[PDB]
This record gives structure tokens, C-alpha cells and sequence, in this order.
């Protein structure tokens, strides 16, 4: 029911800046207080910033770390959040989620809490340029074969920023597959993914991996092939 | 500000268990505390609000106790799906601020690993560079030894492992290896395998390709 579509994410170099947007549907927007939420890759959540209702005269509030630099905003009509952010620096980095406030205070307690949550914005601030991966397939040799089924990949080499998404026969095939987290070496990522389908159905029967790196405005297929 | 903590930072527990999940706050927070759970695609959700009230639409097995600094999610009976990362985060006073996260493995059953490996392709190869790339999946527990073996010799410069997250529906791990060389030192080599080595067998689990029949 409720979404909470975050975009506008991407690399940045420090002192830099960038704006993120995130579209809600599903609720009464104009009603409830809004947040921003951050998560450094591998760390905790923090809260970044918090604009209140039009009935309180949108009251703003920020974590102390982006005060000043970052600017929370609203747009009722169109029913969009937004967070602009300004001189960014290195531990900005994070995954950003958009947050739907908790409700009435005299239901739901005064306490603060966030009751729904976007999937997330990835934002990178780094001095590194942006660089397009290599995909390469991943298919079996002649040697040898089992009969019940084959694994099949694809190697998604040396790209920066995160992150790729691939994607198997436009979505069709899917958890038979795995993603392999994306590892840095010497300055760039590479991830790699496998999928698994009978024997009978390939290689009489097409099998395609699509990778997807926004960042570089690149997208990739690679039709396997014995 | 006030500083949350949960001291343990990841466990490991079997179907059907009680899972405590511990957080203290540097300062009485007044019970308003909150938790979440983030599953390892990083989808968050809220679980339990004001140190014990349950979110409509979260299942029961899910409550919460405490007050002052000190609180508790408890999971009761836990089930598959509850592969996770558990965080508190108190609403008091501003900063809101969140503890740095439990997360949560389950158990099941040993499981050996289902080894494929894959030559390097045509394209890396006219780039001058050459990825061999072994798959591990399926396997249970998560440790698990992976060797390269280039003519007999193990390489492990250029090696490169990912395990994936714990599997949402069985439990499981898989993980790959990636022996990355210079076209150049691929070719004057014929025979590439990896061997995978874990608690489920005394023997290594080895796939191989000879690259003058590839
Ligand atoms: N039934 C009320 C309830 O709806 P629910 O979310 O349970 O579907 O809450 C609605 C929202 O209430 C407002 O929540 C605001 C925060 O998001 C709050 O502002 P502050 O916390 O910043 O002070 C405001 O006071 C609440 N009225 C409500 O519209 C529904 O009537």
C-alpha cells in the first residue's frame, strides 16, 4: 500500500553536491511528518532529518553531522520529499531510505518512530571517477556434463560505483539464481552471478544475463553459449 | 547524545528457538523504544514501538520488554523467514539514534557444496587478461576452504572470494572464487581445477578444465 520511491542517487566527488527525491503514494502525504535515513555500508542506521506537517508549519530538524549542509524539503502537492545535500564528504556515504513518520502521537505514543520505509538510494562520495564494469560470460566446457542440471554466469568486472543489478532472461528465471557481493580491488568492484536450469532446457533454449550499472549509464546482455 | 548499544552483534540460532536480542541506552529513555528489522536484501521494517507495543501486521512471535536503559525483542519460535538484522533505536530525544545492529543466522542441517568452474571467455581473453571462476553453492556451515590448483601448483595470488548472504529459504551459503591472470599467464599453463574443502567431507570437492580442450 505504502511507497516510498527514493531516486537521485549516485557518485559525487567531496565537497560536491546532490539532491534526492523520493515519490509517496499509498497515504495521506500532506498529513504525516517525513525523515531521512541513512546507512554506511556495512554500519548501523542514522537518522540525517526530520520536516514536519504543513499543521506545524513544516519544522525542520537535522543530525548534528549534516547540520547546515543538508537541507530536508516537501512538496505536498506532488507528494515528494526531498534532501539536498551540499558539501558532502567521504562518510556521507550510505544508503539513503525515505521514512514515513509515525502517526497520531496520542495513539502511538510520543516517542519517535519511523513506521515505513523506502528501499533505498545508494550515494557514493568518492574522488574516483565513474568506470563502466567488463561482463563476461561464464558457461561449461567440453569436458564434462551432468544430466539432473547446469549452472551458468556472468562475471561483472571492475566497475565503479555500486551497483550493478543482473537480471536473467528479463526477470523470467529467478532464485535459482545467486548474487555474489560485489568486492573492491585496487580501486574498482566485481561481482559475479550464477543461475541454475535443467540440462534439458539449455543450450537448446536461450539463457541471458542483463547487467545493469546505472552509474555509467550502461546495460549489457550476454546470450550463453556452449 | 544518547548512545544505544546491543552487545552482541550476531548470533545463530535453530527453528523453533527463543532468540534475545539485547539493547541498553546510555541514558532512561522513558520506553521509547523501538525496533527494526532489516532483512539481508535491506528491506526495513518496524517490529515493536514504545518498548512493547506490537505493529499491526507483524506476527506475535515478536515482543519486546524493558524500561529505563535497559530493553529486550525477544523472538519466540523462530521461524525461516526471520533472517535478519535486528536494530533498536530510541525516540526520546533528539538525535533519534539506533543501536549497531544484531544479526541473525539460523541453523539447518550440514549441506556440501555444489562445485562448477568456468574457463576464462574469448572476450577477457582479446582484452589480454584472463578470470577463472570457480561456484560454490548450497553449502552449510559458512566456512569453507577453497583452493586453486594451476598444473598441480597452488596459486593464490589473484584469488578473490564472495559468499553470498545466508538464503532466505533454505539457509544455505554459497560463495565464488575468482583467479584473475594476465592472458598471458593463463596460457602457458594447461590444467585448472579448484578444490573445495569443508566439514561435510573428509575428501575435497574438485572440478577441473584443461584449457587446451577448451
Ligand atoms: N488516525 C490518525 C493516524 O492515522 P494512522 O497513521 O494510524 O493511519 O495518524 C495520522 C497522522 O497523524 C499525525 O502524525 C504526525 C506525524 O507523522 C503528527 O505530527 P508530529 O508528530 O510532527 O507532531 C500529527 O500530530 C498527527 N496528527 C492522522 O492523520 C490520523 O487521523
Amino acid at each position: 500500500e505504502v511507497q516510498l520511491v527514493e531516486s537521485g542517487g549516485g557518485l559525487v566527488q567531496p565537497k560536491g553536491s546532490l539532491k534526492l527525491s523520493c515519490a509517496a503514494s499509498g497515504f495521506t502525504f500532506n498529513t504525516y511528518a517525513m525523515n531521512w535515513v541513512r546507512q554506511a555500508p556495512g554500519k548501523g542506521l542514522e537518522w540525517v532529518a526530520r520536516i514536519r506537517s504543513k499543521s506545524n508549519n513544516y519544522a525542520t530538524y537535522y543530525a548534528d553531522s549534516v547540520k547546515d549542509r543538508f537541507t530536508i524539503s516537501r512538496d505536498d502537492s506532488q507528494s515528494m520529499l526531498y534532501l539536498q545535500m551540499n558539501n558532502l564528504k567521504t562518510e556521507d556515504t550510505a544508503m539513503y531510505y525515505c521514512v514515513r513518520h509515525r502517526g497520531a502521537p496520542l495513539y502511538y505514543g510520543n516517542g519517535a518512530w519511523f513506521a515505513y520505509w523506502g528501499q533505498g538510494t545508494l550515494v557514493t562520495v568518492s574522488a574516483a571517477k565513474t568506470t563502466p564494469p567488463s561482463v563476461y560470460p561464464l558457461a561449461p566446457g567440453c569436458g564434462d556434463t551432468t544430466g539432473s542440471s547446469v549452472t551458468s554466469g556472468c562475471l561483472v568486472k571492475g566497475y565503479f560505483p555500486e551497483s550493478v543489478t543482473v537480471t536473467w532472461n528479463s526477470g523470467s528465471l529467478s532464485s535459482s539464481v545467486h548474487t555474489f557481493p560485489a568486492l573492491l580491488q585496487s580501486g574498482l568492484y566485481t561481482m559475479s552471478s550464477s543461475v541454475t536450469v535443467p540440462s534439458s532446457t539449455w543450450p537448446s533454449e536461450t539463457v541471458t544475463c542483463s547487467v545493469a550499472h546505472p552509474a555509467s549509464s550502461t546495460t549489457v546482455d550476454k546470450k550463453l553459449e556452449p | 547524545d544518547i548512545q544505544m548499544t546491543q552487545s552482541t552483534s550476531s548470533l545463530s540460532a535453530s527453528l523453533g528457538d527463543r532468540v534475545t536480542i539485547s539493547c541498553r541506552a546510555s541514558q532512561d529513555i522513558s520506553n521509547y523504544l523501538n525496533w527494526y528489522q532489516q532483512k539481508p536484501d535491506g528491506t526495513v521494517k518496524v517490529l515493536i514501538y514504545y518498548t512493547s507495543r506490537l505493529r499491526s501486521g507483524v506476527p506475535s512471535r515478536f515482543s519486546g520488554s524493558g524500561s529505563g536503559t535497559d530493553y529486550s525483542l525477544t523472538i519466540s519460535n523462530l521461524e525461516q523467514e526471520d533472517i535478519a538484522t535486528y536494530f533498536c533505536q530510541q525516540g526520546n530525544t533528539l538525535p533519534w539514534t539506533f543501536g549497531g545492529g544484531t544479526k541473525l543466522e539460523i541453523k539447518r542441517a550440514d549441506a556440501a557444496p555444489t562445485v562448477s568452474i568456468f574457463p576464462p571467455s574469448s572476450e577477457q581473453l582479446t582484452s589480454g587478461g584472463a578470470s577463472v571462476v570457480c561456484f560454490l553453492n548450497n553449502f552449510y556451515p559458512k566456512d569453507i576452504n577453497v583452493k586453486w590448483k594451476i598444473d598441480g601448483s597452488e596459486r593464490q595470488n589473484g584469488v578473490l572470494n564472495s559468499w553470498t548472504d545466508q538464503d532466505s529459504k533454505d539457509s544455505t551459503y554459497s560463495m565464488s572464487s575468482t583467479l584473475t591472470l594476465t592472458k598471458d599467464e593463463y596460457e602457458r599453463h594447461n590444467s585448472y581445477t579448484c578444490e573445495a574443502t569443508h566439514k561435510t567431507s573428509t575428501s575435497p570437492i574438485v572440478k577441473s578444465f584443461n584449457r587446451n580442450e577448451c
